[PDB]
């Protein structure tokens, strides 16, 4: 994918936005222990929607968070996971589905299971992603029976993670710059080598054209002569 | 529809043995103190049915916490799981599991056990897939072959590799951030090792390319030497041909002029 959160943040640094909008990080401590909500904001709409769209997530719209429905959060979650975590959900499901492992008598109609398993795998993927962002509470309901509270909670954790990425970006350029240096060096070497080889072969072809047509012309006029005179 | 021959008792015996084996192999009896035996599967209680359904679905979706009214949630779970035989089962029957329609309930429990086993297999498959398609990039990037629109693909692969490293760093760092201790040195040194290996690979590639360009320069000079020799030879032969043809034409023209003049002298008479 041509996009990411890292390169987009760099491009934003180069622009006048500064750090791609937002207020850096958030870490809520909690001693309500009679209650317990994990360490991240539940920052509300607008702030949430603005941050989501700042990360180049066009599907983010206020009408979805406060009134979510199935098949909408699914696309957004796939998009977020593939951007931050740099994977392909479709490739993973395809890998799970493939065959030449099991083989079994009553499994000649695995279709009745197949669909369900894909669902589960999707869900479980999200689980781990959200298990890495302070929430242990993804379950099926978030995907297929969404409610605004859990949606805003998960998205708040997500935006907090994104802001953390932005903050810690400075430790990364020491590597991005060297990567780009080496890649640009390779590209320049390849361009030079291609130019040299193309130049030589074009010169050879042009000379061949010259001399072939020279031979043709000499034969042309010699034979045109000798046909009239003999 | 439900093609399963649920009412057959040999089929039921097989299903009950499989369910018992799965629950024992995964310690249902220990995690929940309610024990399980095949006789129970033949003569189920309502509470034991609820416990088994809960245990199975939580093995299938740990993040879910029960709520509501289990009659209202079992249907919704099956609806979200798109249980293909959902339309064949009525919700009210959930109230009395051990009654007339116990066969469908035992059938869905077998469905869930099979789904659990297959889910575990799928997760192992995807984990191995991740570890393998991580190493596919490096193994591809250390083979010499091809040049077709792919050098761009090579740079893309390098970028993706480094991006993976960075994502690992960020995820671990955010783990430390949420766990309010802030020790980023371990994440940093793991990132440093990864990027060092990246640098070694890409610099090996760069050195290969530099040597290849130098060898190309040598070869092109050697070939242009021969090209120059051939061009000089062709020009030489062309000039010799031009002078010879010009001389032959001049001689023919002069002799024909002489003959024509002599013929004029002869005709005047």
């Amino acid at each position: 994918r041509r996009k990411s959160i890292l390169h987009t943040i760099r491009n934003s640094i180069a622009s006048g936005a500064r750090i791609s909008l937002g207020s850096g990080a958030a870490r809520v401590v909690n001693g309500p222990v009679s209650r317990n909500q994990d360490v991240f904001p539940i920052l509300d709409l607008q702030e949430l929607v603005i941050c989501l769209q700042s990360c180049d997530f066009a599907l983010a719209t206020q009408e979805n968070i406060s009134r979510p429905t199935s098949d909408y959060m699914v696309t957004l979650y796939k998009q977020i996971i593939e951007n931050f975590m740099g994977i392909s959900v479709e490739s993973l499901l395809n890998s799970s589905n493939q065959e030449t492992g099991d083989g079994h008598l009553q499994e000649e109609n695995e279709n009745i299971y197949l669909d369900t398993l894909n669902v589960l795998v999707l869900n479980k993927i999200c689980f781990k992603f959200f298990e890495n962002i302070g929430v242990q509470d993804f379950n099926m309901t978030d995907l297929y029976k969404p409610e605004a509270q859990r949606t805003q909670r998960l998205l708040s954790a997500v935006v907090n993670y994104a802001r953390f990425r932005e903050e810690r970006m400075f430790d990364c350029n020491s590597f991005i710059l060297q990567m780009e240096s080496l890649l640009g060096q390779i590209n320049k070497l390849n361009d030079e080598i291609k130019q040299l080889q193309k130049d030589f072969e074009v010169e050879v072809k042009e000379i061949e054209i010259e001399y072939s047509l020279l031979s043709g012309h000499i034969n042309k006029y010699m034979n045109e002569m000798l046909e009239y005179m003999q | 529809r439900d093609p399963r021959p649920l009412r057959d008792k040999n089929f039921q015996s097989a299903i009950q043995e499989e369910i018992y084996d799965y629950l024992k192999k995964n310690k249902f009896d220990i995690e929940t103190n309610h024990p399980i035996s095949i006789k129970f599967l033949k003569q189920p209680t309502q509470k034991g049915f609820i416990i088994i359904f809960k245990w199975l679905y939580l093995r299938l979706d740990p993040g879910y916490g029960f709520t509501k009214s289990i009659e209202n949630e079992i249907y919704q779970i099956l609806k979200n799981l798109r249980y293909p035989f959902l339309e064949s089962i009525n919700k009210s029957q959930i109230s009395a599991v051990g009654g007339s329609n116990w066969h469908k309930f035992l059938g869905m429990l077998h469905w869930m056990v099979r789904t659990n086993i297959k889910l575990d297999m799928c997760l192992n498959k995807v984990d191995r897939s991740l570890i393998n398609q991580n190493t596919q990039e490096i193994t591809i990037l250390s083979q010499p072959l091809k040049t077709l629109d792919e050098q761009d693909q090579r740079q893309e692969r390098y970028e993706l590799m480094v991006e993976k490293l960075l994502i690992d760093y960020f995820t671990e760092s955010y783990k430390s951030f949420l766990k309010l201790e802030d020790n980023y040195e371990p994440s940093m040194q793991e990132l440093k090792l990864g990027f060092e290996k990246f640098v070694h690979i890409i610099n090996t590639d760069v050195t290969s390319t530099e040597l290849k360009l130098e060898e190309l320069k040598v070869d092109l000079n050697r070939k242009r030497y021969k090209l120059h020799q051939q061009v000089i030879h062709v020009i030489d032969i062309t000039s010799k041909f031009k002078i010879n043809i010009q001389s032959s034409l001049e001689n023919s023209e002069n002799e024909l002029g002489n003959v024509i003049e002599e013929l004029r002298n002869l005709e005047f008479e």
